[PDB]
């Protein structure tokens, strides 16, 4: 019983820095994530380029291999941190049995290292929550999420950062049955929730896709306009 | 000029009446 | 005051200990039966969003092939504590040829269940059930925090398991059959979930001495469902 | 051009305002009435004509009643008239109109009326049926027998319209209002907590049937002072009584209590408890329509252009309220007097935004997070 | 309220020591660097300017630390020193595995993490130390990146100090340059942040200093200029205060 | 800049610095100048001087205009015939020219009665239609129809603007402030607009201020081209008064287009619809009829309460509920009980005749009078229930048989409105020729004959009531006479929209304040109420008159008068000592919603001494509210607990549970003071659904 420490429970049966820490992912920026039939896609908003510096080192979506993707919310250090560990342990696996690194096996060691970090002697916690998307069993679209508490908990699209319960609420009124593949449905999926976004600027959208098979591909700022003219164009439709 | 005149006028009825008024006005138990 | 597991109570206790049975309760219930055809379980998932996945969030893990599990609580000491299982169990295999029955499978992980210590970490947040079938027939098995383990016949956890426990003493005997005790159970389960009762919110594991792969029902368990 | 109406009928008002024998029985009890008519104070009351009264510095005497004037007036705890010659009672005086009503029984129905909302129409709903339903017509309460709900709870973020509800019940309302801030109920002696709570709703139950409404009660829990003598085994006999004066005895009265909270965390169980409060209210921050009728609200009676449309201050920030919404109209108003404008443009618009949103959201410094 | 340690969290979920690092940082010496191409500069401000000193060491913010990069520093100064020996024993190991001169990215991140680990762990002090980053590589030319004590780390083309360069930042955004890599431009633009952002009356030389980092034919030079320089460089601007005040 | 390079430009007389500075100040006039204009004191000089002089005009309209003039400003406008979406045109058109051609209307408008300020008031009219917004450029453009050609002008695309906020601030600032005969223009032109418009109840309070003929057979041409349908029917015969349903059912009676507006509007289809969906949507309990209907006994509360019972409407249970509760009632009571099954049911046609027909021709002369007033107040589309008491009805002194005249002269007024019935008024001639010493033979003689006669065409000074008043000024006696004749004289005043009655029934009428006091029952009755303060200064100083009567009526005027202002109708009459003026307040608060301020003033009144004014306080206290409810009931129980007091606590408890129809029966009700047999006709005030 109280805020400190990480060790000692609630009367009635918490722990309030693994409650609290999720409070710092719940402030953070927002990035989604869904899986098409045959290509992934997901992005991140707020770019805030700040006029006077580059952005390429900012970047929220990595690849710990060719298979599998990037993303989290809360504080940046801890997923530096995270990811830089997954990369080598990644390598560790294929060092080990030569397949595919499956996205499953991935998360359990994320959110395992995440947990037993935890339960440690005075360790703050990772306040982030990473979104592992791939696609390795015959293109099989996977995509997991994490937790500071250390839970993976499977899911067909996600919402985190900043007013993720309205982000999400889009997508149950958007994910019907037949999203894909379709796949210029599944691009326009992307374009929509970017659409929904808390505050989608138009500009400070960052989204990056794989077909399963290829790499990641970055796309550009010309065929997003595109795609948020033919979604304006959807809506004078509607009218 | 509507709700302006009604409020104003109106309530300068009522006081050029409230001045007329104003004007016009001029036991046994257990002793 | 009672800050840490180091320090008794004036009367008894920890007061660690009894805030961990108190973080038993946040958890979504669960029953197993204990059959002597054969041992049934059931669980609520739970499930929050379309989005999540239904077959993906575990509750009845597959420790041996005649042995089941059900966690209640925090979902990662029980991953912890299935992990140890998962090893130790192949290692008296290893060293034996043989199955270790169910009750030396939960001596063995109530020999850590209580090895918290920070010096010289934290106790842990699950209650578990167990159920297997060793030399002497089926087992169902109830653990704690604690560790203080003991054999139950039908054990009920988690939240609203007063009631459970009332209405399931209320019709259990010794001498109930299979299929009726699966019903019996699913009864109690929709009267204490708050959802509509469908494929998606429970899931049984049923193991048999003569049926021993196969700890499970998928979708067969829509056509049990549709019988009450 | 309004403003020779608006003198005239002014001056009208406060001259009609300033505009404040024949019976020989009444001037015959003028004169059982003495001169210097002298004013005392009771203790007691006997049956037998007289009773015991208190002088200013302490004397007492048995002195009688000037019967046309009633004895059932006289109540112990009251101010009388005395005389000087056999120093009897006289009559009654009206009361001492004690600084807590002067400050705490507001007379005035404050601003708008329910047509100053936004992202309601559920909860007045609720207010209506929990407040009004059982002072305007309570009716239904014949209809059926069940008790009306006791208390109300708004809980939610700063700036969401606790205020603006606590107007409004002020707004429409036919009882006795009285409105107590949560961070009084500290004072810079041992026990001046309690005669406040027994004092104050004292004087709630002896006029009429009336509404208390407290605010930021959750300043007494979670709030330490230097200015504080005692301290925490004082703050729980302050809620302690409190606690007896909501859930204790005696018919308590018609006497709805109103409380509103930011957060909601820190308050005692044995206070959220129904029996005290029956009605727990939510207040989130409701949804991203009702933002345009608050900026319609608070731009009804300001000349604007078309110009801009809400849905740009619709996709902008992810929290929403009434504290957003009429900062945004009153930097608005900064912006358009700094540039000596009328029919505000999109760029004050733009600017208020900017500035409004910095200050403030944002939380921390780089960073964190980013 | 829930201050004691580093770790944990406040129930925000926020931070005490991050924050608490950086006003720490805001107190100490002013530095930047510049938007400059063919080049790239620092600038320091002299802290504890008495007169009864040696400056015998010929640099007290700038670090030329591996061979083609310098740091500038600010903070509380013997946690610089840690830091910089460890640096410099970073990029020796570097060029020990690879013989290859460090790109200089996964030389400040692992500067960063150096930082991060006293921030995850406890109990330990972390550093309050914010720092600069020029150099030169293989792949990118010439850079610029600002350290935190958070662990983050910014590229910049034009950096920023605590308090005493919030301005330095609103003149740098207000008199933004792009296109011109001439590092005289750089280097007046640079004298003019200094001149109104310090509080030094007429911006004396000994309470200045400059570093630059020029790439010479496969050398990678860096220029620690000396004060003559520094002088014409003041009457420079001068004259430029006095074509400022041709408009009266 | 400064105004050194620009400022002496004024002290030339060259045309061409005047022709090309004048521009140059053209570009300088979107902000006026610089400042506040202070080149008038040098070129205030310059109006002596005379090719582009209209642009010197402009100049100098510009500058008159910037600093302050009233006729002379807009004088370079009207010279300068405006020649050669902007800031420039907000300026000298927006507020140059709605200011300055506001006073030139203001100040012409007054001052001469040209084609000019007709021209400018067009421009003005066609400049603010692109402006857009009204509501202060339209309440400017009223006080110069002009406002006719205005509203056809303007009425092209915005319909609920206008509509809406032009029609509702010019109509409640038109009836509130503004005198009566512009208020015609509005409503012809509204009819106009609003005839090329939908939503036709527009039309119909348009038919409530005009009471036009024409209007009612455009509506339902086009309420009938607009196929809701019966509702329409219910708040036409509501809406309607006593001519336009009867000249309604004629002129329809010849068309009808369907016949189903023969069938709505005239009777029978507003009330049919209602009882049985009374009976279905509300269910009322049987505690009342107990308990309300156990509150004692004494024949009078007894009595009063068979009416409260009576007037219960879940059945017509009270109506059949056995024997000897009207054989030991009296005979004027026994007039209130044998109505009283007239009065639980004003529908059930054939169920009337079969209920009343027990009591019909019975051995009692009030059970057959009272029941035949019972036929009266069942319906008003029967008119077959007129021959057997209009045959019997002459008696020529006081037979029986004119009691059955008060009960069927005046429920036979409750039956029908006609163009001008004449036929039921030549029985009318040896009604008041025959002149009972029964009061309310002459009572519902005028009361009758004015239900048939409010509502006429601006009233009519005809051969009836003519009639009654020679025939009233033959016989002084039973003062009685003298109030409830002027009563009906006043009603057949109303239907006014301009009578100079008031002066007709001046010049023969008055006298003694008998006649006095019927020269103040027209001076009440002609004057409805408008922006007309100059009789609330006549009500000011003829208010202090020593004859307390005239007092009452000519004060009581007042609910009548300012009904729609009504905040203002509270007044200081408490303050005053005239105890019948605290009677008159009494009176104005009445029957509508009532908010916290009347129930305040009850806190008062509730609490007086008097019996005919502590009488006086449940009746309006529970008309104006029709614990909450009851809590004042039981404060009155506090209050007594004299028979009086019991009475009108059983009358408060009956109320608890400008359409002239709801007008009438509470003047009528304004002589209370008496009689139980005036309290016979006390339930004939049927003024609610």
């Amino acid at each position: 019983s109280y805020d400190r420490a990480i060790t000692v429970f609630s009367p009635d049966g918490h722990l309030f820095q693994v409650e609290y820490a999720q409070e710092a992912v719940k402030k953070g920026s927002t990035a989604v994530g869904v899986r098409g039939r045959d290509i992934v896609v997901l992005g991140v908003e707020k770019k805030s380029v700040a006029k006077l510096q580059d952005e390429r080192t900012v970047r929220k979506i990595c690849a710990l291999d060719d298979n599998v993707c990037m993303a989290f919310a809360g504080l940046t250090a801890d997923a530096r941190i995270v990811i830089n560990r997954a990369r080598v342990e990644c390598q560790s696996h294929r060092l080990t049995v030569e397949d595919p690194v499956t996205v499953e096996y991935i998360t359990r060691y994320i959110a395992s290292l995440k947990q037993r970090y935890t339960q440690s002697n005075g360790r703050r916690p990772f306040g982030i929550s990473a979104l592992i998307v791939g696609f390795d069993f015959d293109g099989t679209p996977r995509l997991y999420q994490t937790d500071p508490s250390g839970t993976y908990h499977a899911w067909k699209a996600n919402a985190i950062g900043r007013g993720a319960k309205s982000v999400r609420e889009f997508l149950e009124k958007n994910y019907t049955d037949e999203a894909i593949e379709t796949d210029d449905l599944t691009i326009k999926l992307v374009i929509k929730a970017l659409l929904e976004v808390v505050q989608s600027g138009g500009k400070n959208i960052e989204l990056a896709v794989m077909r399963r098979d290829q790499s990641l591909k970055i796309l550009n700022p010309e065929e997003i306009e595109k795609y948020v003219a033919e979604i304006e164009k959807e809506k004078e439709e509607n009218e | 000029q509507v709700e302006d005149d009604i409020q104003q006028l109106l309530k300068k009825i009522n006081e050029l009446t409230g001045i007329k008024e104003s004007d016009t006005g001029l036991l046994a138990a257990d002793k | 005051y009672d800050r840490g597991v180091n320090t008794f109570s004036p009367e008894g206790r920890l007061f660690q200990v009894e805030y961990a049975i108190e973080a038993i309760k946040l958890g979504s219930t669960a029953i197993g039966i204990q059959t002597s055809e054969g041992v049934c379980l059931a669980v609520e998932k739970r499930i929050t969003s379309p989005l999540m996945e239904p077959s993906s969030i575990e509750k009845i893990v597959e420790i041996d092939a005649h042995i089941g599990c059900a966690m209640s609580g925090l979902i990662a000491d029980a991953k912890t504590l299935i992990d140890k299982a998962r090893v130790e169990t192949q290692n008296h295999w290893f060293t034996y040829n043989e199955t270790m029955t169910v009750e030396s499978v939960t001596q063995a992980v109530s020999n850590l269940a209580l090895q918290f210590g920070e010096e010289d970490s934290r106790p842990f947040g699950v209650a578990l059930l167990f159920g297997g079938v060793d030399e002497k027939g089926p087992q169902l098995f109830h653990m704690d925090p604690s560790g203080t383990f003991v054999q139950c016949d039908a054990r009920a956890i988690g939240s609203a398991s007063e009631g459970a426990q009332s209405s399931l003493q209320e019709v259990y005997h010794k001498s109930m059959t299979l299929k009726e005790a699966i019903k019996s159970s699913l009864i109690i389960l929709k009267q204490v979930m708050e959802e509509k009762l469908n494929a998606t919110n429970i899931e049984l594991a049923t193991v048999q001495p003569g049926q021993n792969f196969h700890m499970f029902t998928k979708e067969e368990l829509e056509e049990v469902i549709k019988d009450i | 051009l309004e403003r020779i109406k608006d003198y005239l009928l002014m001056e009208e008002e406060f001259i009609r305002n300033q505009e404040q024998k024949q019976e020989e029985e009444r001037s015959k009890v003028d004169d059982l009435r003495g001169t210097p008519m002298s004013v005392g104070t009771l203790e007691e009351i006997i049956d037998d004509n007289h009773a015991i009264v208190s002088t200013s510095v302490g004397s007492e005497h048995y002195v009688s009643i000037l019967s046309f004037v009633d004895k059932d007036l006289l109540e112990p705890g009251c101010s009388v008239l005395l005389n000087h010659k056999v120093h009897a009672v006289i009559g009654v005086l009206m009361d001492d109109t004690d600084p807590l009503v002067t400050v705490m029984k507001v007379e005035k129905a404050p601003q708008e009326t329910y047509a100053d909302i936004g992202g309601l129409d559920n909860q007045i709903q609720e207010i209506k049926e929990s407040v009004e339903l059982p002072l305007t017509h309570p009716e239904y309460y014949e209809e059926m027998g069940i008790k009306p709900p006791k208390g109300v709870i708004l809980y939610g973020p700063p700036g969401t319209g606790k205020t603006l509800l606590a107007k409004a019940v002020a707004n429409q309302t036919s009882a006795t209002f009285l409105r107590v801030v949560g961070s009084e109920l500290i004072q810079k002696y041992l026990g001046d907590g309690p005669k406040l709570v027994r004092e104050l709703f004292r004087v709630a139950e002896e006029h009429a049937p009336s509404i208390v409404f407290i605010d930021e009660i959750d300043a007494i829990g979670t709030k330490r002072y230097d200015s504080n003598s005692g301290g925490e085994r004082e703050i729980q006999r302050t809620m302690l009584e409190l606690l007896n004066q909501l859930d204790g005895f005696d018919s308590r009265g018609d006497v709805k209590v109103i409380m509103a909270t930011n957060r909601i965390e820190t308050l005692d169980p044995a206070l959220i408890r129904p029996g005290r409060i029956d009605r727990k209210i939510e207040f989130p921050l409701p949804d991203e329509k009702t933002k345009k009728r608050i900026f319609q609200i608070h731009t009804s009676r300001m000349t604007l252009a078309d110009d801009v449309t809400l849905d740009d201050l619709i996709m902008a920030k992810d929290d929403l309220s009434g504290a957003d919404i009429k900062a945004i109209c009153t930097e608005a108003g900064l912006m358009a007097l700094r540039e000596r404008r009328m029919k505000v443009t999109n760029e004050d618009f733009k600017k208020s935004k900017e500035n409004v949103l910095y200050k403030k959201q944002e939380g921390t410094p780089e960073g964190l997070y980013l | 309220r829930y201050d004691s340690r580093t770790t944990i969290f406040s129930p925000e979920g926020r931070l005490y020591q991050v924050e608490y690092a950086m006003e720490a940082i805001g107190h100490a010496g002013t530095c930047l660097g510049i938007l400059a191409n063919d080049g790239v500069l620092l600038a320091a401000e002299r802290r504890n300017i008495h007169k009864l000193l040696d400056e015998v060491f010929f640099s007290e913010k700038i670090y030329k630390l591996n061979e083609d990069m310098a740091c500038s520093v600010a903070g509380i100064t013997s946690d610089a020193n840690v830091l910089t020996n460890e640096l410099r024993l970073i990029a020796q190991r570097y060029l020990l595995q690879y013989q290859e001169p460090i790109p200089c990215e996964q030389l400040v991140t692992a500067l960063c993490d150096i930082k991060q680990a006293y921030t995850q762990f406890g109990g330990k002090r972390p550093f309050g130390v914010s720092l600069l980053y020029i150099g030169w590589d293989k792949h990118y030319g010439f850079q610029l990146y600002q350290s935190d004590p958070s662990g983050n780390y910014g590229g910049w083309k034009a950096t920023c100090i605590g308090n005493n360069s919030a301005a330095a930042v609103s003149m740098l955004k207000q008199d933004y340059k792009e296109g011109e890599m001439t590092l005289k431009s750089a280097l007046a633009l640079a004298i003019k942040v200094l001149n109104k952002t310090m509080d030094v009356s007429k911006l004396s030389a000994e309470k200045v200093e400059i570093a630059t980092l020029t790439r010479e034919n496969g050398k990678t030079v860096i220029r620690v200029l000396k004060q003559k320089e520094v002088e014409q460089l003041i009457k420079k601007h001068e004259e430029e205060e006095a074509k400022a005040e041709r408009e009266k | 800049r400064d105004k050194a390079p620009v400022q002496p430009q004024q002290s030339p007389a060259a045309a061409p610095g005047g022709t090309d500075e004048k521009p140059s100040g053209k570009e300088r006039r979107d902000a006026g100048d610089k400042d506040k204009e202070q080149e008038l004191s040098e070129e205030d000089k310059q109006l002596q001087d005379e090719l582009y002089r209209p642009a010197l005009e402009e100049l100098r309209r510009q500058i008159r205009s910037s600093t302050t003039s009233m006729t002379s400003v807009p004088k370079p406008l009207k010279f300068l015939r405006p020649h050669y979406n902007k800031r420039f045109a907000a300026d000298i058109i927006s507020v140059l020219a709605m200011t300055m051609s506001g006073e030139r209307e203001c100040l012409k408008y007054r001052l001469v009665g040209a084609g000019e300020v007709a021209k400018e008031w067009q421009e003005l009219d066609d400049a603010e239609k692109v402006q857009r917004e009204p509501l202060l450029t339209l309440v400017k453009e009223i006080v110069p129809l002009l406002m006719e050609i205005e509203q056809v002008d303007m009425l092209e695309k915005d319909i609920d603007e206008n509509a809406y906020a032009k029609v509702c601030l010019y109509l409640t600032s038109c009836v509130n402030y503004v005198p009566e005969p512009e208020n015609s223009a509005l409503l012809r032109c509204a009819l106009g607009v609003f005839r090329k418009f939908s939503r036709f109840p527009e039309a119909l309070r348009l038919a409530l201020m005009l009471n036009d003929m024409e209007l009612v057979e455009d509506i339902f041409t086009s309420c009938k081209d607009v196929v809701m349908l019966g509702r329409h029917g219910v708040f036409l015969e509501l809406s309607e008064d006593v001519e336009e349903y009867e000249d309604l059912t004629e002129i329809m009676s010849n068309v009808q287009l369907n016949s189903n507006f023969l069938a709505l509007a005239r009777e029978l289809d507003i009330m049919e619809p209602k009882v049985p969906d009374d009976i279905y949507k509300t269910h009322l309990e049987n505690n009342r009829f107990g308990g309300s209907g156990s509150q004692v006994d004494s024949a009078r509360m007894n009595l009063a309460s068979s009416f409260v019972n009576g007037f219960v409407n879940q059945d017509k249970l009270l109506t059949d509920d056995g024997n000897k509760w009207l054989y030991k009632n009296k005979d004027h009571g026994m007039l209130s009980a044998a109505a009283s099954l007239g009065m639980i049911l004003l529908w059930d046609v054939d169920g009337g005749l079969t209920q009343i027909d027990k009591y019909l021709y019975s051995s009692e002369d009030y059970i057959k009078s009272g029941a035949l007033l019972a036929c009266g107040i069942v319906n008003s589309g029967v008119r077959n229930e007129c021959d057997p008491a209009l045959a019997l009805l002459s008696d020529y002194v006081l037979h029986n048989s004119n009691t059955m005249r008060l009960g069927s002269i005046f429920g036979l007024g409750l039956a029908y409105a006609g163009s001008n019935r004449e036929d039921v008024l030549t029985l009318l001639l040896p009604v008041m020729g025959d002149s009972k010493s029964s009061m309310e033979v002459a009572g519902v003689t005028a009361l009758a004959c004015g239900m048939i006669a409010v509502g006429s065409c601006n009233g009519d000074v005809t051969s009836t009531i003519l009639q009654t008043i020679m025939e009233k000024s033959e016989t002084e006696l039973k003062d009685t006479y003298a109030r409830w004749l002027p009563l009906g004289l006043g009603l057949n005043h109303l239907g006014k929209g301009e009578a100079i009655e008031a002066i007709l029934a001046a010049l023969e009428v008055v006298s003694e304040p008998f006649r006095s006091f019927a020269n103040t029952l027209v001076d009440v009755c002609a004057y409805a109420g408008s922006g007309n303060v100059l009789k609330v200064q006549q009500l000011l100083h003829i208010c202090s008159e020593h004859f307390d009567s005239k007092e009452k009526e000519e004060d009581k005027d007042k609910k009548e008068k300012k009904d729609k202002d009504k905040k203002e109708a509270p007044a200081d009459m408490g303050a005053h000592q005239g105890v019948a003026v605290l009677g008159i307040a009494l009176i104005a608060m009445g029957e509508e919603i009532g908010a916290e301020m009347a129930l305040r003033t009850f806190g008062h009144l509730l609490r007086y001494g008097e019996p005919t004014l502590r009488r006086a306080v449940p009746l309006a206290l529970a008309l104006i509210s029709v614990s909450h409810d009851a809590d004042p009931e039981v404060s009155y129980n506090s209050i007594f607990a004299a028979r009086l007091a019991a009475m009108l606590r059983q009358l408060a408890q009956y109320h608890a549970k400008k359409g002239t129809l709801t007008l009438c029966p509470y003047h009528s009700d304004r002589q209370l003071m008496s009689q139980v047999a005036v309290a016979g006709l006390l339930t004939v005030l049927v003024s609610f659904l």
